[PDB]
């Protein structure tokens, strides 16, 4: 097919102007490299979702009740039919399969719908379909609960692709993060399906809070995994043995993935360092101030790091080149703002337990203003006749 | 001191006039083309709000408030006329002052200078002050904070619009429609402070 | 009941207090004093007006017409003035009409400048020469099937200081005219009767002004010659109203008089040793005749010259005797003509088709330096656009392309 | 003295051996009319006309008084004109040894001549076109003066020649040219060079400044940015070392000196080296039997800012001192964008090539991708040593905002100052054309 | 007559072309009843203020023109507010500050300054009515979508049975917030300028 | 003399506008007050369980069946005053008529309590069948106000309605769901020891529980708000003493 050749082969073009040689890098390689960097996180997310679901199911039901429950859910009985099991002694293969039967439909729906919208816009406007939608779609599929309805996923990706990206002219022309825009659409449109105690573990009839929610309730002594009766530890949160969004849990896997794109020069270590600085500063300030009624005041920076979607956002969503600042000096301020806002929304906003996407969307509005300040200083320096 | 700092930060961020109450949208959308023009307009709005809110507080508490003048008479139905008259008089006096002493700014925003009388943000701020029953110092702080927040919002929108010189907006959306969508996205981003009660 | 009286009194008192405060502030802030304006450096004819108002209105009162055609809008012009003091401020509305390179010289639009302080101007000397004459028409005979020649005599024997290629301003009061009263010889009335154009009539409510190029050149003293076309509704849209001043000008009979002003003009020839090429069609004959006659007879320059004219039919050619005489007398001038769509009765032999195509095919395609010579043109937009495109394609720069333009 | 940290030394193959050898015989030379900014020629010759060395071929309508003269004696054989009759080149067939002569002076008198005498001699001989002006990189108006004349005694372009080798042969002429420039400057003369020794001029006006680092360190734009920032009110003049030698020879012997020493190098050149040629020589004849078989592109200048030498443009440029030849990369490869390229160059660390230090690449004329919008991953900041915001400036140029481009520092730039930015663009933009368009607009309506 | 009344609906729409009265459009468009009442109030106030300003246009001094015009407008708005509180208490409660903010609605002042001050009384009244109709067009169009998709109702009548009432429709919670109004107005402008391309803004 | 004309025009216009504005504002004041009174009475009738349509019927039934009374919170004894026109919110805001709660006491986060509160007695004749207690407390987004009707034994709930909550629809605004409200009928406010015993059970209440009510699904912060509201207003600082009197039979 025509699309096959234009995606697998290279254009075979030559140059036409004064720079007769060009760099090897291109947007296609950049986007595919970013797309490959989240594979460890995706695989661990599938495995973890399966494990959490099986543990909760066996904690709740047993025997004939468990048999009836599995017979009544296509995820469960498809896992069983394909050679896996749903017993307590299920292996990593069975857990990965159970997580796949949740992740793959969401990803396929998102990809198909967003691709339809992208192709429609590019064909009508007579552009060339380009990459980056790969990154958008995979990130959006990874930042949602395992139980999200497919029609809601379709609406979210539609909003993110059309309203935030395509209406501004496409890739490189917008100013806002498309995946986070779609996630915010879902957040404020159907909050019952993307919050609470009923959406973060794919076990029927199971209700359970996660670490950020439990800390806000009772400090560090409230971090208990009720499915298994054990206490969530820092190593558990770091490895990713906790409930939550699909691909956010494993800080280790996210770090491994992000190291490559940072080394390759695609992600901004300046942005990452700014985010870390802001987080550490505000968290330590809250710790020093203290509080007798808010348990979030005494959560240290190293606990802030491994909970929620902080690492995922910092490594893969705060580093979107288009939405960030275009100046080296402005990148530090952009990252510091993102980190400060995340910690602030976590601590002093009681409505939401996490604030990464809100913080990033807030900083997207002010990045160009940091650029303006820096460029104005540069222009003044030039007028002083010092270049 | 903590009371007034909390009030100021609330006015600037938690209850932003432009992106939490959505007042003054006509000029917020029209005059967002250039950062420095937006800066000047926001400075004018700051001045007008700061001067006007406390004056209306004094007038309301001395005359219009029930039982304020004579026991058993309530003249609260003159609130609208009193507020708008004070705002209009202040706007004209500031216009003459700018004309005499600030030709640069006067020419910079001459066309919209008389149009800040009709800016809904100032009237809404006065109405909210009357509802909330602030004191004189609270009125001053509230007016200053509301003006500062409006300035911040319009300047941020102007920065975004300048960044959009590289965009490829469809012809039908070029201008008003794309600016509407941009403002909607800005409000979406500003919803981070919704749950904060300060 | 006692509260109604309180409400009335408080309403009145508050409104009155606000009004008094505003009036006091106005009295203390605004200057309130008169202003003095010097139209140039430094005639004694200084102008003293009240503060505020439009500089264009002030100049109109002083009698120095800018322009000042309509007193506002800034639609077109030739509406610019020069300032050396006072009005040093820059208004954003003048930049889209004045380029950066020329704004720094202190040129501003009259209709934009505001009279807030004393200022001094640097108007060119030509502006001060503007005045009106009540000219008496010598003749208004027909020359083509849609064009007439109007000749005027200056009263009291006054002579006009002007340069070849200029244009005058024509002013007439309100009028009502029927197209049946036109004095059109039957020679040209065939098409008029075919189209039944005499049934039209026009109405004007207020005095109107227009600009018209003059067909005379300086050695013709005391005479103003104009070539005027008929503003007739197109056959495709007969319902469109006819022209407002062309109808009156055509109906005007010999011996009458009207008021003209000016002259004005910028379509002057360049003082070089290079060749001159003149292109025209229809009504554009006036500036071409002016330039050619001036250059050949008055200046007696040896520069190579040529004229190319486009016509609808063989009946549309005038001044042919004068141009043939000039060509015979001088070997430096040769002219050609082509017919766009002549009738079969014309029995025409020679170039046909568009004048631009004829010119390119016969002269420029073989010219060794098309860019060296200067191009002067004036005619319908159809011809003008094609000629401009052809010259740009040949590589002629704007510095060598000059033209007269009209529109509405 | 000044060290540049940001930049790039392109590791392209086929580097010349810095030894001068006699070049092949040349039968045709030409002057290219499109390489002079803002030029509108008035032709003073026609096909079949005999000419002498230093005889005028055409003038400039937009720059009155400037003359472009013949480099060799011979006969005019072609006058090539392109779209809209734009002059492309005036080809002269070498024959005879006739020439125009001028005044002679001794080395003692050069430093104390009149600016007017110097200007008249230069303009009449046609050497006045060696100078260029920042901003706009145009030939100076014959009635203007500049407080800063920059001499370029270093070359950091890939495969470029070594200025020291050339200058050491013509030390006296170089010093005489420096003296003449010192007399002509009215300010100071800046001799920007590397850390090695060159002949010196005793005049206090002439100052030697040393620059170190990767490629951009050797550009007059960088030298001006660091020693004499230019603007609308301050304009500097630029001239390269070989033109200085030509000026010295002109004022020493009273006749135009048109010899050149260029470098013939590239991945496909059999024996890269320096060759003696003549100004405006025919590259087709110069590179005859010097290259490997196949389809190749001949470039007048470096691969970063040269001019493709095909047909009417197959002649050495006025401001070019090297000829580059490289293969044409029209091949299509399956998943070529996804390979772990050990043989692929990039300023990013996303290929295996960067791990092999000292590796040299047989680069071709390929665009490793297709056109896309700009996604600023930070490549421009790695190659721009000037005090500017490169990404913001480039987006301003692409959008066409000339006023903001001027504010951001476009007036200080030439098309060759953005060659590396064009090189490292993932979107495959070409910013030289955009910069030239913006500069043309500023000049026209300013 | 219909030209002056119907031009501001699509040819010269206040909100979609002149950018006037945006605040109330963003605010009162979550329910069709409130949108309808606001439309009627704006029509009434603008028509009558235009009529009176035109009536006394010749005698208004330049020094206090704003004071006179705003006095008339504020008196009309005060009377309207009293009537609403007396007879439409619930809707008046829902509108709250925006009944008072009619005074600073840009449409009323713009039409008073631009048309009434130089036109005759009856033409000014008709122009006010036409501008009110144009404003109401956008108000009702936005309100229809917002209410239907946020609560499955139209004028308070259940159209889509909700999930919490044994139905099948899950309401969209973003339709009850300003961003939905922003996006709806943007897309409505897009459609209008697609069907009438003469309103497309130039690239400069 | 321009000033003379400007002053005359301004004065005349001000008089003409002011007469109309003042007459309109003063003429409609009684109806404006009556509208608010009717709106208040409708909710009390609804919670008391009396069907009424139209202003006439609402007024008739409210005057026939309801009897507003003032209660002293500290001692639970009735006090004399204009119970019909009492404004508890303004009384709470006033410093002379309210007490500033402390952190240990302000369970519901109201921060101020009026000295005297108003209750409504439902009467079907000479005797009183119910007493309606207005209570309020802070939710996740705003302050929530409700009416609770308790039987004449002072222990058994007969109905509950939330009339001003302003929470998130579908998540926290379910306090207005009729199905959720119907769960309260029959529940007991106190245990055998006469201590508050209402429980907003998380995840659903047991079967046939006499104290537990299902919490709002996915709205635990609003469920906590409701629980705190009842914990406070059933305590010693709220209607505790008054309900003790009612239980003893002083109703
Ligand atoms: C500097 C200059 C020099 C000129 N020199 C000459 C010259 O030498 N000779 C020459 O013939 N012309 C010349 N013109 C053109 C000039 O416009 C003439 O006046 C021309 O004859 C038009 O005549 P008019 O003004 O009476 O017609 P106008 O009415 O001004 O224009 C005629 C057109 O307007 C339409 N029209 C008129 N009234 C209405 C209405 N109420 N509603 C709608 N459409 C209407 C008519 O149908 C027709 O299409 C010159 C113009 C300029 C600017
Ligand atoms: C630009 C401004 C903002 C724009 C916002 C646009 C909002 C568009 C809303 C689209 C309507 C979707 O409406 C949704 O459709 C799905 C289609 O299956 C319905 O169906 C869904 O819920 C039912 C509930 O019984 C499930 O059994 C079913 O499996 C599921 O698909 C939902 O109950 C309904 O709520
Ligand atoms: C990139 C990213 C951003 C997120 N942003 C938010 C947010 O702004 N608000 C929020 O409530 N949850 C947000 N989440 C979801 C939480 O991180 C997490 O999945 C959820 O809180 C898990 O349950 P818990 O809150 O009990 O820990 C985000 C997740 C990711 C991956
Ligand atoms: C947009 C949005 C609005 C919400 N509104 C409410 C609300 O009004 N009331 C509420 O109790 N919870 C609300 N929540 C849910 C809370 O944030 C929180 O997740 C919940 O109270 C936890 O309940 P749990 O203790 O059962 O896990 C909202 C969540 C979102 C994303
Ligand atoms: S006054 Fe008419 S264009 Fe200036």
């Amino acid at each position: 097919y025509e699309a096959a050749a234009t995606l697998f082969y290279t254009p075979g073009l030559v140059t036409k102007r004064s720079s007769h040689v060009r760099d090897s890098v291109d947007l296609k390689r950049i986007m595919i490299m970013v797309w490959l960097a989240v594979f460890p996180a995706m695989f661990w997310g599938m495995y973890n979702a399966g494990g959490q679901a099986i543990a909760a199911l066996n904690h709740l039901y047993s025997g004939d009740q468990l048999a009836a429950i599995v017979a009544g859910n296509w995820h469960y009985w498809l896992t069983e039919m394909l050679g896996g099991t749903m017993s307590s002694d299920a292996g990593w293969g069975s857990k990965m399969l159970l997580g796949a039967t949740y992740f793959l439909p969401i990803y396929a729906t998102v990809f198909i719908v967003g691709g339809f919208w992208e192709v429609l816009f590019c064909m009508v406007r007579k552009h060339e379909v380009n990459e980056g939608f790969f990154v958008t779609s995979i990130l959006f599929a990874l930042i949602v609960p395992p139980t999200l309805p497919l029609w809601q996923a379709a609406l979210g990706i539609t909003f993110g692709v059309v309203v935030a990206k395509e209406v501004f002219g496409g890739t490189g022309r917008n100013f806002l993060n498309p995946a986070l825009a779609g996630r915010a659409f879902l957040f404020f449109a159907y909050p019952a399906q993307i919050s609470g105690d009923l959406v973060w573990t794919a076990a029927d009839g199971y209700s359970g809070a996660t670490a950020l929610s439990q800390w806000a309730q009772g400090g560090a002594g409230a971090l208990i995994n009720n499915a298994t009766g054990q206490t969530i530890t820092w190593m558990d949160a770091f490895i990713g043995n906790i409930p939550g969004s699909i691909g956010e849990v494993s800080t280790l896997a996210l770090m491994i993935g992000a190291a490559f794109i940072v080394y390759m020069g695609i992600a901004s270590w300046r942005i990452i360092g700014g985010v870390m600085i802001g987080m550490i500063l505000l968290s330590t300030l809250f710790n020093v101030i203290g509080s007798d009624t808010n348990a979030m005041f005494n959560m240290p920076w190293h606990w802030h790091l491994v909970l929620g979607g902080f690492a995922f956002g910092m490594f893969f969503m705060a580093t979107d080149p288009v939405s960030a600042s275009f100046t080296n000096s402005g990148k530090w301020a952009y990252g510091i703002l993102i980190g400060v806002m995340c910690v602030l929304i976590r601590v002093v906003n009681p409505a939401y337990p996490e604030g990464m996407m809100l913080a990033i969307l807030f900083a997207n509005l002010f990045a160009p203003l940091f650029d303006h300040v820096v460029v104005e200083r540069n222009i003044k320096r030039r007028l002083a006749r010092y270049g | 001191m903590e009371h007034y700092i909390s009030l100021l930060v609330k006015s600037i961020f938690i209850e932003n006039m432009a992106l939490s109450f959505f007042l003054g949208m006509c000029t917020f959308l029209a005059v967002s083309k250039k950062v420095k023009t937006s800066f000047g307009l926001g400075i004018a709005v700051i001045v007008v709000l700061t001067i006007s809110v406390p004056v209306n507080n004094l007038v309301y508490n001395l005359v219009l408030k029930p039982d304020a003048l004579v026991e058993g008479v309530d003249l609260s139905f003159l609130n609208f006329i009193t507020f708008i008259g004070v705002i209009a008089a202040l706007v004209q006096i500031l216009e003459m002052i700018l004309d005499r002493f600030f030709p640069p700014l006067y020419n910079a925003l001459g066309i919209f200078l008389p149009l800040i009388t009709v800016n809904c943000a100032i009237f809404g701020g006065v109405s909210f002050m009357v509802q909330r029953d602030y004191s004189f110092a609270e009125s001053v702080v509230y007016g200053f904070g509301s003006g500062v927040g409006w300035m911040l919002a319009i300047v941020a929108l102007a920065g975004i619009r300048e960044k959009m010189k590289y965009s490829d907006v469809p012809p039908g959306l070029r201008g008003l429609g794309i600016t509407f969508i941009t403002a909607g996205l800005m409000a979406l981003g500003f919803m981070s402070f919704s749950g904060v009660q300060l | 009941m006692s509260t109604i009286i309180f409400g009335v009194v408080m309403f009145t008192l508050i409104i009155l207090a606000l009004v008094l405060v505003i009036l006091f502030a106005k009295s203390k802030l605004v200057p309130t004093g008169d202003i003095t304006i010097s139209i140039n450096g430094d005639p004694e004819k200084a102008i003293v007006t009240q503060p505020g108002g439009k500089l264009l209105t002030a100049l109109a009162g002083a009698g120095v017409f800018v322009s000042s055609a309509c007193g506002g809008g800034g639609s077109c012009g030739q509406c610019r003035v020069k300032i050396k003091s006072g009005g040093g401020d820059i208004l954003p509305t003048e930049l889209d009409h004045i380029s950066k390179g020329e704004a720094r010289e202190g040129e501003r639009l009259a209709c934009q400048v505001a009279v807030k302080a004393d200022m001094d101007l640097e108007l060119p000397e030509e502006i001060f020469g503007v005045k009106k004459w009540e000219c008496t028409v010598i003749s208004n005979d027909n020359k083509a099937t849609f064009i007439k020649e109007l000749k005027l005599a200056i009263p009291d024997g006054e002579s006009v200081p002007f340069r070849a290629g200029g244009y005058i301003q024509i002013e007439a009061p309100a009028h009502h005219v029927k197209y049946a009263d036109f004095d059109v010889p039957e020679k040209y009335r065939g098409d008029w009767d075919k189209f039944n154009l005499f049934r039209y009539e026009s109405k004007v409510d207020e005095p109107i002004i227009r600009a018209y190029s003059m067909a005379n050149y300086p050695e013709e003293f005391g005479i103003i010659m104009l070539n005027v076309r008929i503003a007739t509704p197109p056959p495709n849209n007969p319902n469109v109203p006819p022209g407002q001043m062309s109808s009156y000008i055509w109906s005007l009979k010999a011996g009458d008089k009207c008021t003209i002003s000016g002259p004005f003009g910028e379509f002057f020839a360049k003082d070089t040793d290079a060749e001159m090429v003149f292109i025209g069609g229809g009504a554009g004959m006036a500036p071409m005749r002016s330039h050619i006659f001036d250059q050949l007879k008055r200046l007696k320059s040896k520069r190579k010259m040529s004229y190319w004219y486009g016509a609808r039919s063989k009946r549309e050619m005038f001044y042919v005797e004068d141009f043939d005489g000039l060509a015979a007398e001088n070997d430096n001038f040769v002219w050609h003509c082509a017919l766009s769509d002549p009738q079969p009765e014309d029995n025409w032999t020679g170039y046909t088709g568009f004048i631009h195509n004829v010119l390119y095919e016969n002269y420029l395609k073989d010219h060794e330096a098309p860019e060296d010579c200067e191009y002067y043109m004036c005619g319908p937009p159809m011809m003008n656009a094609a000629v401009i495109n052809m010259l740009k394609n040949l590589g002629v720069e704007e510095e060598n392309i000059l033209l007269d333009d009209f529109g509405g | 003295m000044i060290t540049i940290k940001k930049g790039l030394d392109l590791p392209i193959a086929g580097t010349p051996s810095q030894v001068i050898s006699d070049g092949k015989a040349i039968k045709k030379v030409a002057l290219l009319g499109e390489e002079y900014v803002g030029m509108r020629p008035t032709m003073h010759v026609r096909v079949g006309d005999e000419v002498k060395k230093a005889q005028i071929l055409f003038e400039d309508k937009k720059n009155p008084g400037v003359k472009f003269t013949s480099p060799v004696s011979g006969k005019v054989v072609e006058i090539n004109r392109g779209a809209k009759r734009v002059l492309q080149s005036v080809v002269i067939e070498v024959a005879g040894d006739d020439q125009v002569t001028f005044d002679k002076f001794e080395a003692n008198q050069l430093a104390s001549l009149n600016r007017d005498a110097i200007k008249t001699q230069l303009v009449e001989s046609g050497l006045w076109t060696a100078f260029r002006t920042r901003p706009f990189s145009k030939v100076p108006a014959i009635d203007s003066t500049s407080e800063a004349i920059f001499v370029t005694a270093m070359d950091t372009n890939p495969l470029a020649a070594e200025p020291t080798v050339v200058i050491n042969e013509q030390s006296e002429a170089f010093v005489a040219g420096l003296d003449v420039l010192s007399a002509l400057t009215t300010g100071k003369v800046y001799v920007c060079k590397k850390g090695t020794s060159l002949p010196r001029s005793q005049q206090p006006n002439v100052e030697e400044h040393v620059f170190d680092g990767p490629h951009p360190a050797g550009l007059a734009g960088t030298h001006m940015h660091f020693l004499y920032p230019v603007s609308a009110d301050h304009v500097a003049w630029s001239i390269n070392y070989q033109d200085v030698i030509a000026v010295g020879q002109l004022f020493l012997t009273g006749e135009l000196y048109t010899q050149r020493v260029v470098s013939l190098a590239g991945p496909v050149v059999n024996k890269p080296r320096l060759v003696r040629t003549v100004m405006g020589a025919s590259l087709e004849q110069l590179v005859d039997s010097e290259i490997m078989p196949g389809e190749v592109r001949i470039i007048s200048g470096s691969v970063l800012s040269g001019t493709k030498a095909t047909g009417p443009h197959a002649y050495l440029g006025r401001y070019h001192l090297q000829v580059s030849v490289l293969r044409e990369g029209r091949d299509k490869e399956l998943f070529g964008w996804a390979m772990p390229g050990k043989n692929k160059f990039s300023v990013t660390r996303s290929f295996l090539g960067h791990l092999f230090k000292g590796q040299v690449y047989n680069m071709t004329t390929t665009t490793n991708g297709s056109d896309r919008s700009m996604v600023p991953i930070g490549n421009y900041e790695k190659v721009m040593p000037l005090d500017m915001e490169p990404t913001l400036l480039l987006r301003d140029l692409c959008a066409g905002d000339s006023d903001s481009a001027v504010r951001l520092g476009a007036l200080e730039l030439d098309e060759e100052d953005l060659a590396l930015c064009t090189f490292v663009c993932p979107g495959k933009y070409e910013y030289g054309q955009l910069l030239r368009e913006c500069l043309d607009k500023i000049e026209k309506e300013g | 007559l219909k030209k002056s009344v119907l031009a501001p609906v699509l040819d010269n729409n206040p909100i979609a072309l002149q950018v006037l009265g945006v605040c109330s459009a963003l605010a009162v468009t979550t329910k069709l009843e409130t949108a309808f009442v606001m439309t009627l109030a704006v029509m009434f106030v603008t028509a009558l203020s235009n009529f009176f300003v035109s009536l006394i246009r010749n005698h208004i001094p330049n020094s206090v023109r704003i004071i006179v015009q705003m006095a008339i407008i504020a008196s009309l708005v005060i009377v309207v507010d009293q009537i609403l509180k007396a007879y439409l208490y619930d809707i008046s409660k829902q509108l709250s500050v925006f009944v008072g903010l009619i005074i600073t609605n840009c449409i009323v002042m713009g039409r008073a300054e631009a048309f009434a001050m130089k036109s005759e009384p009856i033409p000014s009244f008709i122009d006010g009515i036409g501008n009110g109709l144009g404003y109401g067009f956008v108000l009702m169009t936005v309100g229809f979508f917002r209410e239907l998709l946020g609560s499955g109702k139209l004028f308070g009548l259940e159209v889509l049975p909700l999930i919490s009432n044994g139905g099948w429709y899950q309401p969209n919670g973003l339709m009850l917030l300003a961003p939905s109004a922003f996006f709806l107005i943007g897309f409505m402008i897009w459609a209008i300028r697609t069907f009438k391309p003469e309103q497309v803004e130039a690239k400069e | 003399d321009s000033i003379k004309k400007t002053l005359f025009v301004v004065i005349a216009l001000s008089l003409v506008c002011s007469i109309i504005v003042s007459a309109a504002a003063v003429g409609l004041r009684d109806k404006q007050k009556e509208n608010a009174a009717l709106d208040k009475q409708s909710k009390i009738l609804q919670v008391a369980g009396i069907e009424a349509k139209g202003s006439k019927q609402i007024v008739e039934l409210f005057n026939k069946s309801i009897e507003p009374r003032l209660v002293d919170f500290n001692t639970g004894d009735f006090v004399e005053g204009d119970a019909a026109n009492y404004d508890q919110r303004k009384a709470a805001k006033e410093a002379s008529e309210s007490i500033k709660l402390t952190a240990e006491q302000d369970k519901a986060k109201i921060q101020r309590r009026a000295n005297v509160g108003v209750v409504y007695l439902v009467k079907d004749g000479d005797k009183t069948s119910k007493v309606i207690l207005p209570v309020h407390g802070n939710g996740l987004w705003s302050m929530m106000y409700a009416f609770v009707a308790v039987e004449t034994d002072g222990n058994t709930v007969s109905g509950l309605t939330y009339y001003e909550q302003g929470e998130t629809p579908g998540l926290g605004g379910e306090v207005e769901n009729p199905a959720w409200r119907a769960q309260w009928v029959g529940k007991k406010l106190f245990d055998e020891n006469h201590k508050p015993a209402i429980k907003i059970v998380k995840g659903g209440a047991p079967q046939g529980s006499e104290h537990g009510v299902d919490g709002l699904s996915g709205a635990t912060l609003t469920s906590n708000g409701v629980q705190n509201t009842f914990d406070f207003w059933l305590g010693d600082m709220g209607f505790g003493p008054f309900l003790t009197k009612v239980r003893d039979g002083g109703l």
